[PDB]
């Protein structure tokens, strides 16, 4: 049965992950890339008036230049949604495209609001990470500042749980390999939205790919890297890192209640949304509690949960999360069957919604029930979001 | 082949592609002439009834594109009623029309220069490839009309309205990296592989990959603009360039208004409203030869390219004395490629001189129009000195020195004494002989004169003041150096006050007498502006300065008392008695542009008769003195010809262009029937007495043009 | 009585507002600043345990330097804050503190969260606006690009409703007036919390006050400055304009259940929240479409309203939103009556809940009911929030 | 990452943060006796071995950059010989910190190569936030192109950037020597040649000296003062 105010993700868009340096969007602004997949992904569902969206949702972080003054308003401009709608930007790191959904969840849930376009975008391309930072020395009297760098703290985590340079770089090999399968098998054929870009060459063409992956990688190549954060003694590589990728990821979202009305199928359901807190030393262990956190609220156990989607920041701390979860020995069978983003790339701002998507696809193709999608967050944060196939 | 013209070659190709090339066999260049545009309409035609045709491919067998159009030929067919002139352009635009309604893929692989009509063709096709080493825009502004094939209904809905307006009112050419950015190329590439992405590109059009269709859809159909959006962004672009562009607005503010009227409209509309817009640019008998800019530009455009050829390199130059006119020297012949030394004798004096250089270079950086790359190549162009060390490699030397022709010879003939002689000299003088000066130089042939006007980075004319004394290759180096600094040279003759000043003060006389009759200055430059000047006699004088004309006055009065030494004192004496200096001082005619009644109780001893105007009177006691003077500086010899005569009007002193000239204007009333005109204000003075050269032609039914 | 998800303002405490240009907070970070007011806010509530805060919410637009990397968690580190916690950065431009009120409000309405600590912030001295701003000329093919900058647009709506100079200078005046007057009789002295700075000569001290008030802003005064953002035809200008000002403004919020538990009176109850969308080019008409939309959810007429607190972005704006609201006649009676952020400044990422705290402490001063808080948003949009004292 | 860098005998870097690291959870007092007893540590454990010398050792630095300091003769013209690779270097460096240098060349092309380099470096801090656009304005004005020697009238220091090449370097710098001031202190950049060799060519030894600068010039912090066997301490100092 349905509830009129139960939130209902319609659809789910993404566009081709590229690599940032010198990939298939060096020549796209993020705010184009964002209005440009809402935008496509609307004309599928020609069933949602653009004019009945309240509001777009962005999860987007280094705010400025491009991705700067609101870019959820500033994408939404130039989409067929009218001037009528608003939009707000919002950031939360890695989990800001996930916040998104989250807050449109409420705001339908509160009868705030029928139809929503959530989503995210991060174009590390043009608007690099370390570009315009200005560490608050201030911080040193309250958290250590190596917190801030994100490979350090994959370094701790990975120490405490123990986990060996074989056992990161093996992980990278099924990212990337299980990645290519899903590509090749057309299992993203759905997900991914078709993309102007340019080659190598400033030749113009459509990609629908992600150049990210890279079949090649082998543990004979990737044991071939040295330490990215700490030379004398490290096993967090760039091969076993997440990629600096520029991409955009959309989702439609809307209350069963004016759905069920427009006669189109759910894609999924939200049953139940978390957000939880850990030191900025170990910021990589924030899933298991905020995942936690989101299955007492769903009323289900760990298990319930047929397939999960856990954002790939490092092989160093995916494979604690994974073990504390207690579903490590369940890996091959139901977590990230599809790469993650150490293979498809992690554009900040949008991978909240990304692995959700990609999560949701998994499900529907192997007819799964329970689905939990979860990832780390810099300076010591967690989010988890568990859905529903009905 | 499909078909083989004189100028087009549809030749065919792969999978049903056929490509389109443009090569002017004969010429040097491919442009829109006569000839070129029939053969297009037979070539499109052509390509239409072929129903095998799977997408068309249009290149060029030149180094360029396509080049602007060469107007001459077009000239015949804008004298013609607004109505046969419409419906004319009406007619050309069909062919781009059709060739963008070919129901197949189309690209532009853009090799090169693709300005004016050259680019329209091009925002006909769906995608456009461009070469990394090309240009493209439409520069038509500098000629008085807009883009008139199509030019102001497609790039405003293909690149937007701002960057539409931006383009089209400056007129700026633009490189790949640009003209990719807001989207006005598709593709940019490396020119070797140019032919290969045209022909990649329009496979993957075929195949469906690439929307052809949905692409060209944006300029067939109303604005993405809204309502509202559309008023912020048509009046914004109005009012700024209303202010800049003045009274008389030839393309900039007009084309705007064509944008604004045909936003909601689709192709064909559009192109009605441009095109109806574009006559009222380019008719006729009404006062509006903007013919006669074209058989002055034509002229000049021609006689200044002769002279570009002879001309020495001026790799190397410099300036004498920085400050307010030697920053501004180094200024452009810095911006323009050209190395120059700031010299002068004082540290504070290179001090100002570089400060203002740089106050103008962060003023198009602190806004976007300049690149931080670009401000240091300027600031390295430019090179102080308080010596003539490095005054050894210098070509041609610019004198800026006080107005003083003792002081002005000294250090001239002081600079001949360490640089080459075959180095050419100029000074930069405005109320010195040019022939007095060169007498302290041993090197005369190589002196003349190269007078620029206040501000130097934003006047035109560049007056090339010839000595008695001065050789054709001087001459023929510092017009060309004018050129490369992007301004417009004319030459004229040695002579009190030149040929700008000593036509700009008569004109002034007239307004002096305006006042002296009681004439509200307000209501007489509301006329003047109405008239088509882009600044009025009173708003004009405030900006030269009081003390400045009053003390031009003197130096016109002297060269030619016969008729320009008055003596009542009249508005200009008043206010320089009355401490009102002008707009430098803060109050002159105007305050500082406000008004106020305290300026009547200075103008009043002027006053001596509260004489009735018309403000068609109006305009002939201000451009009958000037028109006149214009005569006798062509009869003196000041200026060889009449076309030169009236350019150096419309660049110094600001003649409205679509009115011509002095010349024209005299014409556009009749020889004949102009002295007539003259005689019923020959009561006025030797300012309003025609001359008789002119009576003598008067009678003969003789004009200054045939 | 009230429900146990109804979403109650618990405590309000701003910075002293001082000016950009060389104001008291030259050398104070905006992480600092809002950390700072945060947890000296937490102070005076000794009953709400920090470790409850399920997430922060903070409002900032220029998110780069100082205010980059979701200033939401850094500066609730620096705070008495556990790391158990959460925090997410809101930007909705203009009404981003506001849009954070909504998110913990919606929040805490679906329980997913009992007690929250909303507010914003805006350092526009160290990250002024103009900063690092690049201009998508795609934008320019939906939208002109003039409604970019707020001042045409208030230009423009100024001309449509019929605003005179003297209008709107006098508008100014009340402003500073009524800003002035509430400072001296300490009608600010509850939500203002003393705060560190700086005075003109680099000495060390506690500012209390608003350095932006101006007491001799007079229609003389007024009269005299230029046209700012149009030279040839103006009115408005820098004095009818809001100041460029660097603060923070911080808002405790939780469930009326936890509240009542806690045994603490409420300040007030949020009961109606709307977000509208208007044409970038008059975007100052952004509150009418948002509060009309906010008073229909609240079930209540514009009459209803005993008190309006309308942030002041233009005289040229402020004025014809209250026209249409229908309310410019009963103006000194119940509109701003602390003045605006013409003489309050006007920090982007802050301002939202400025507005509204400032507008519960005039109900609560004058014993008032039903309360609005509404503003316009850059690129057309609007919010409104509709209070209740009880 | 004190540890890897510091190595096996540690001195106060990896010992001071042990220190804190215990007293972490303590209060003044008992933070004080961690201080102290760690201290002793050092004393009689790795400084043993003469804490005194390093010490008096920079004593006699502290008072010897002191003697240089006031006694030194104020550099406000300078100018460097040769444009290019290290030109470029030296007279951004000099720019960058109110010091107006001339960039002397014999052809055109060499002051293209240092006036390019230099904006470089200015358009490279501008290009992402670090300099104002009106700093690099004045920068680059401070910088002065030459192909002569007419403006070398108040040079106070020059500097040469020559070809290495012993017979060129003291042609140039007998040169430039006939250009300037008499108590104008001369200085080569040379990194394989005797600065009182190329001494010999000059006319006024005791003003030249040896400022040897590494490339990158505004990369690297080390400037060595290769002090000849003529040369005056006011030469060095400067
Ligand atoms: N933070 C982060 O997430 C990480 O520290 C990163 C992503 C910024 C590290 O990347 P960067 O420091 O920018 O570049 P880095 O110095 O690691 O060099 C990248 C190189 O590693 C290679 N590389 C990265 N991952 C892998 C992998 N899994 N297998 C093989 N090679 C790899 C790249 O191909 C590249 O080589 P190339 O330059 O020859 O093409
Ligand atoms: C939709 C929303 O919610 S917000 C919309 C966004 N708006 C904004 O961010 C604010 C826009 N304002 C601005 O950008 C700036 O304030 C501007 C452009 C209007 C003015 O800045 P500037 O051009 O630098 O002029 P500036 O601020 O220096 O002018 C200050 C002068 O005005 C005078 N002045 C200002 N306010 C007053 C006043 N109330 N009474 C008397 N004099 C005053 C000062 O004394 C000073 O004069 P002085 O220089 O002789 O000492
Ligand atoms: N009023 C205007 O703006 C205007 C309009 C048109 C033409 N001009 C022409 O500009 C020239 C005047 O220049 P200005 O406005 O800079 O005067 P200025 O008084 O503003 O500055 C004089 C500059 O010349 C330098 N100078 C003087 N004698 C020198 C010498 N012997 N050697 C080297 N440098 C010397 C001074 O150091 C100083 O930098 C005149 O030829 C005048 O006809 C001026
Ligand atoms: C260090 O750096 C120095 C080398 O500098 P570099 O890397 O720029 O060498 P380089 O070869 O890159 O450039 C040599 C520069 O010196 C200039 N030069 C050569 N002879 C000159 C002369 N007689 N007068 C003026 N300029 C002259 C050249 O024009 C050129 O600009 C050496 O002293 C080495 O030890
Ligand atoms: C290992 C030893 C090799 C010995 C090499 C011998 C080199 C000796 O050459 C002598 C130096 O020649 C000087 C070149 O002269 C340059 C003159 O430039 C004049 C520039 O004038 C500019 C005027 O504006």
């Amino acid at each position: 049965s349905l509830n009129p105010r139960d939130v209902v993700i319609v659809d789910f868009g993404r566009t081709p992950m590229g690599r940032s340096k010198g990939g298939m969007h060096r020549n796209t602004r993020a705010e184009d890339m964002s209005a440009h997949l809402i935008s496509k992904v609307l004309e599928r569902n020609s069933k949602v008036d653009p004019g009945e969206v309240e509001d777009v949702i962005w999860g987007c972080v280094n705010q400025t230049l491009e991705q700067g003054w609101n870019i959820a308003r500033m994408a939404s401009l130039m989409t067929q949604i009218p001037h009528t709608s608003a939009a707000q930007t919002v950031s939360r790191l890695c989990g800001s495209s996930m916040s998104a959904l989250h807050t449109a969840a409420q705001a339908i849930m509160t009868g705030n609001g029928d139809v929503f376009v959530v989503g995210g975008v991060e174009h590390m391309g043009h608007v690099s990470m370390m570009h315009g930072v200005d560490p608050n020395p201030h911080m040193s009297l309250y958290a250590a500042k190596a917190s801030g760098m994100m490979g350090l703290t994959a370094e701790m985590l990975g120490k405490m749980h123990g986990i060996s340079r074989e056992q990161q770089d093996a992980f990278a090999v099924r990212s990337h390999q299980l990645a290519h399968k899903a590509t090749v098998e057309g299992k993203f054929k759905d997900e991914i939205i078709p993309m102007q870009g340019y080659d190598e060459n400033g030749f113009l063409k459509i990609f629908d790919y992600d150049e990210t992956i890279r079949p090649d990688t082998t543990l004979e190549s990737l044991a071939a890297l040295k330490p990215a954060f700490n030379p004398k003694g490290g096993t967090v590589t760039a091969g076993t890192s997440s990629q600096i990728t520029d991409g955009a990821s959309c989702m439609i979202v809307m209350s069963a209640q004016r759905a069920k009305d427009l006669g189109l199928e759910p894609l999924a359901v939200i049953r139940s949304m978390a957000v939880a807190g850990v030191d900025p030393a170990i910021m990589g262990y924030g899933p298991v509690p905020a995942t936690q956190k989101a299955l007492k609220r769903a009323g289900l156990n760990m298990a319930d949960i047929d397939f999960i989607e856990l954002n790939e920041a490092f092989a160093a701390q995916a494979l604690p999360v994974l073990k504390d979860l207690k579903v490590l020995d369940k890996m091959n069978e139901k977590v990230n069957l599809h790469g993650g983003a150490i293979a498809l790339g992690h554009p900040f701002g949008c991978s909240g919604a990304r692995i959700s998507g990609t999560l949701l696809n998994v499900m529907k193709q192997n007819g799964g029930t329970f689905g939990l999608s979860t990832m780390c967050i810099g300076l010591g944060q967690g989010i988890a979001t568990v859905f529903e196939r009905v | 082949m499909i078909y083989e013209g004189k100028a087009i070659t549809v030749t065919a190709l792969e999978s049903g592609i056929v490509e389109l090339k443009f090569d002017l066999k004969g010429e040097s260049v491919n442009k829109f002439n006569r000839l070129t545009l029939n053969e297009l309409r037979q070539a499109v035609d052509a390509i239409k009834a072929d129903a095998s045709v799977k997408g068309v491919i249009v290149s060029s067998g030149k180094d360029v594109f396509i080049v602007g159009a060469d107007i001459t030929e077009f000239v015949e067919n804008f004298k013609l009623p607004d109505a046969e002139l419409i419906a004319g352009n009406l007619e050309a635009n069909k062919i781009f029309s059709d060739f963008e309604d070919l129901n197949v893929p189309t690209v532009a692989a853009i090799n090169g220069i693709a300005l004016g009509g050259g680019l329209e063709m091009c925002l006909a096709a769906d995608f456009r490839v461009m070469a990394d080493s090309a240009k493209i825009g439409l520069p038509e502004v500098k000629l008085g009309i807009y883009p008139g094939f199509g030019g102001t209904v497609r790039l405003p809905r293909l690149i937007g309205v701002d960057n539409a307006v931006e383009w089209i009112a400056s007129g700026k050419e633009n490189r790949a990296e640009d003209a990719l950015k807001v989207s006005a190329v598709d593709a940019v590439v490396t020119a070797d592989k140019l032919g290969a992405a045209a022909l990649d590109l329009i496979k993957r059009a075929i195949s469906g990959e690439l929307d052809y269709k949905a692409k060209r859809q944006p300029k067939l159909e109303k604005l993405k603009l809204n309502a509202i959006e559309q008023m912020m962004a048509f009046e914004t672009a109005k009012g700024f360039v209303a202010g800049q562009a003045g009274p008389n607005y030839p393309a900039p503010v007009e084309a705007i208004k064509t944008i604004q009227k045909a936003a909601n409209f689709g192709r064909d509309k559009a192109l009605e409203v441009e095109a109806a817009g574009f006559a009222k640019l380019a008719k006729t008998s009404a006062s509006n030869c903007l013919i006669g800019l074209f058989l002055n530009d034509q002229e000049l455009k021609k006689k200044a390219k002769v002279y570009d050829k002879i001309a020495k390199d001026v790799k190397q130059a410099a300036v004498l004395g920085a400050g307010i006119m030697g920053g501004g020297i180094a200024y452009q012949s810095a911006s323009k490629g050209t190395p120059i030394l700031m010299k002068d004798i004082n540290e504070h004096g290179i001090e100002q001189g570089l400060a203002e250089a740089a106050k103008l270079l962060v003023g198009r950086v602190d806004k976007g129009r300049m690149t931080p790359a670009k401000m240091a190549e300027v600031l390295n162009g430019i090179r102080p000195t308080l010596s003539y060390g490095d005054f050894g490699n210098v070509d041609l030397v610019v004198e800026a020195v006080v107005e003083n022709p003792k002081v002005k010879q000294a250090v001239l003939a002081e600079v001949e004494n360490h640089v080459r002689e075959d180095a050419i000299l100029a000074s930069n003088t405005s109320t010195i002989s040019i022939s007095l000066l060169a007498k302290a130089l041993k090197r005369p042939e190589n002196f003349v004169g190269m007078h620029f006007f206040n501000p130097v980075h934003m006047m035109p004319l560049v007056e090339v003041i010839r000595g008695e004394k001065s050789s054709d290759l001087a001459v023929a180096t510092t017009v060309a150096y004018a050129k490369k600094m992007g301004k417009n040279p004319i030459v004229v003759n040695d002579c009190p006050g030149f040929l700008v000043n000593r036509v700009l003060f008569p004109y002034f006389g007239g307004f002096a007498k305006l006042v002296s009759a009681g004439v509200d200055f307000v209501r007489i430059d509301k006329v003047m502006e109405k008239f088509g000047w882009p600044m009025g006699p009173a708003y004009l004088m405030d900006v030269v300065g009081i003390d400045t004309g009053h003390h031009g006055r003197d130096v016109m009065a002297e060269g030619f008392p016969d008729r320009m030494k008055d003596d009542r004192r009249s508005a200009i004496d008043a206010l320089y008695e009355a401490k009102r200096l002008g707009q430098k001082n803060g109050k002159g005619f105007y305050a500082y542009k406000l008004v106020d009644s305290s300026v009547l109780e200075v103008l009043k001893p002027i006053v001596y008769e509260q004489r009735d105007v018309t403000d068609e009177d109006i305009i002939n006691w201000m451009m009958i003195p000037l028109c006149l003077e214009t005569v006798r500086c062509l009869e003196d010899g000041i200026v060889e010809t009449a076309a030169e005569a009236d350019m150096g009007l419309v660049y110094g002193i600001g003649f409205p262009l679509f009115r011509g000239g002095a010349l024209r204007y005299i014409d556009s009333i009749g020889v004949a029937e102009f002295v007539a005109l003259a005689d019923q204000y020959a009561e006025l003075g030797a300012l309003y007495h025609p001359t008789a050269k002119l009576r003598e032609m008067a009678k003969n039914g003789q004009s200054f043009f045939g």
